[PDB]
């Protein structure tokens, strides 16, 4: 079956440790390499994003807060439709952040820790959940300030692992390192034949 | 402007000694044919002297003030357009392969095609003359400070800006804003994002300067190494669609300050709302149209390379391919003193491209200067501005027509050496005779 975890196995496999080739031949071969890696990646992450799916999609149902949506969309690839709802439910601040998803830069590092410190100094401090986005951006959510490790008690360790590999560290690691890294960060159970 | 007579002379005597020397060198191939360093001598010249006579604040310091900064700007305008025609680039012969970086792909494009160059080159003249005002009084460490201490607000959060009807403001914090978002939007308009990186942190605005890096692409050698060849770092926002029309979708949101929605919808790639867009000048507004047409052309091909995506239209943006002669009317209903005053009336013409049709008219009411039969024109009733249409069509025609033909360019010379002899000048005028 297609709902079945043997048939996710057989499938991510040829994804990550074959190459996924391209109809053409590059100019240099770190272009032929790098982009090679990269392939995997982007198809993998959809993937995930597509299992994990009607688990998100039932929270979102059950969700009538707006802002709490706007969250759960992000946890997918549902960034698009993400900035749709905010934009409807006259949240601008939702918008700005969502913008901004689908890179890392030291730029972006640079306004999570800030933002967080002139906030929860200056003000009188922003929410627990808000301040452990600031971790995510950051590079480290499970060391961060605010630990992400109790969201394991919500969202699979596969949803855990889907949020560094999309957004933390992308392009600053290659595709092998960077699932190492959410590892150092946050190991998965050892019980899962597919993790 | 005029001050005196004797102001207006002097400038003559400058325009035509670069003027002569450029002249005997296109016509030598054991000299530089097209030579570049003279003009901008006289270019580094123009400008220094029309700042010095502003910043010494006389009143008849400031009027003359006016007649060098115009000088200048002639002579980096002819400039780029020389470097054009002096050499025409197409680098950037990087992969079309439909699986390689946007900022591979970006490079590729605008070296390659003559006519993104093109543009590109015309936009470099307009974002100079783009003016930034002084430096805010105000480096905020928390920001709604006086409201986070009765606690309305959970922190120095914008949340409550962009939930609030009538938006969050407090009188000190009105005249807070005005000088600080007036500044970061006219910084906007003339760049430079490592600036805009080091002030926001300190004035507790971050959020603003990453927008406008968010432009940027890969320039990670990682990633591709052919962009590896401009830094070793990838910046920016990969999801340029989404970026530009969610921030769009943004503008429009009220319960915004009308900088607020300004900023973004610049950011976002729209013209400024009408209300913060009447204390800008013409260059810009017009700039913002040319970035429209500009970046269309780089998305059709990143669609065809299947990068760009039709589903991150969120609210479109407004497509921009307006006229020069919209944008003279647009800019006069907001102020019609920069579309209504003749000299940036003859810079439009150039890009317009209708100098020469334009000209004639006044070719023809000239010639009868000359034969003294008019003198209650506002062209004899301005002496400089007779001065500046010359000297327009002389330069650009030097090694042949770019934008003024012959006949109509000896015309105005003709008449300008009939108020050359009135003005008690008579040695500038057998260098102009030869272009007859």
């Amino acid at each position: 079956e297609k709902t079945s975890s043997d048939y996710n196995l057989w499938k991510l496999s040829s994804i990550l440790f074959d190459p996924v080739s391209y109809p053409y031949k590059t100019d240099n071969d770190q272009v032929k390499m790098a982009l090679l890696k990269k392939e995997r990646h982007c198809r993998l992450t959809s993937w995930i994003v597509s299992q994990i799916g009607p688990e998100i999609e039932e929270k979102i149902r059950n969700s009538s807060n707006e802002i709490e949506q706007i969250f759960l969309y992000l946890l997918l690839n549902d960034v698009v439709r993400a900035s749709k709802l905010a934009i409807e439910s006259k949240n601008g601040h939702l918008s700005v952040l969502i913008s901004y998803l689908g890179s890392n830069d030291p730029r972006i590092r640079d306004l999570a820790e800030l933002q967080l410190q002139k906030w929860s100094t200056g003000g009188c401090s922003i929410d627990k959940n808000i301040s452990k986005i600031y971790k995510l951006l950051s590079g480290s959510p499970f060391e961060g300030l605010f630990s992400l490790k109790e969201l394991e008690s919500e969202f699979s360790w596969l949803c855990l692992l889907n949020l560094t590999l999309c957004y933390g560290q992308i392009d600053e690691y290659s595709l092998e390192s960077l699932v190492q890294s959410h590892l150092d960060k946050f190991s998965l159970p050892y019980d899962d034949p597919i993790g | 402007m005029e001050l005196s007579p004797t102001y207006q002379t002097e400038r003559f005597t400058k325009f035509s000694d670069t003027l002569k020397e450029f002249k005997i060198e296109q016509n030598n191939e054991q000299n530089p044919i097209d030579p570049f360093n003279i003009i901008r001598e006289f270019r580094s010249a123009a400008g220094q002297l029309a700042l010095d006579l502003a910043n010494s604040g006389d009143e008849s310091n400031v009027i003359s003030s006016k007649d060098w900064e115009l000088e200048a700007r002639f002579w980096h305008l002819v400039e780029l357009l020389l470097v054009f025609r002096n050499a025409d680039l197409d680098l950037d012969e990087m992969e079309l392969h439909p699986y390689n970086s946007r900022g591979l792909f970006e490079k590729k494009l605008m070296q390659d095609n003559k006519q993104l160059y093109q543009i590109w080159i015309v936009m470099v003249w307009l974002k100079e003359n783009t003016y930034v005002m002084e430096r805010p009084k105000n480096v905020p460490t928390s920001k709604w400070l006086n409201s986070i201490t009765s606690g309305g607000l959970k922190s120095c959060d914008l949340d409550f800006p962009l939930r609030e009807n009538t938006n969050v403001l407090d009188v000190k914090d009105k005249e807070e804003d005005h000088i600080f978002f007036k500044y970061i939007y006219e910084l906007i308009l003339a760049g430079a994002i490592d600036e805009a990186l080091e002030e926001a942190k300190l004035s507790d605005n971050i959020s603003i300067c990453m927008i406008l890096c968010g432009i940027q692409e890969y320039l990670n050698p990682v990633i591709d190494t052919q962009i590896a060849n401009e830094f070793n770092t990838q910046q920016g926002i990969k999801k340029h669609s989404l970026w530009r029309r969610t921030v769009y979708s943004l503008s429009q949101q009220a319960g915004l300050d009308p900088y607020e929605r300004a900023i973004y919808s610049y950011l976002s790639g729209a013209i400024p709302n009408q209300e913060v867009l009447q204390y800008s000048d013409w260059e810009s507004d017009l700039h913002i149209h040319l970035n429209q047409i500009l970046q269309t052309e780089i998305e059709n091909y990143l669609l065809e390379n299947n990068q760009v995506g039709t589903d991150e239209l969120i609210l479109p943006l407004p497509s921009h391919a307006l006229t020069v002669q919209e944008v003279l009317n647009r800019v006069a209903s907001r102020h019609p003193s920069e579309s209504e005053h003749p000299i940036r009336v003859l810079m439009a013409s150039v890009i317009l491209d209708s100098l020469p049709s334009v000209i004639h008219s006044s070719v023809e009411m000239l010639l009868d200067v000359v034969k003294g039969t008019e003198a209650s024109n506002d062209i004899i009733d301005k002496p400089y501005l007779l001065r500046i249409v010359t000297h327009l069509a002389i330069c650009l025609d030097i090694i042949n027509p770019g934008s003024v033909e012959e006949v109509d360019k000896s015309k105005l010379i003709t008449t300008y050496i009939s108020l050359l002899k009135l003005q008690g000048l008579y040695e500038n005028i057998p260098i102009y005779a030869t272009f007859l």
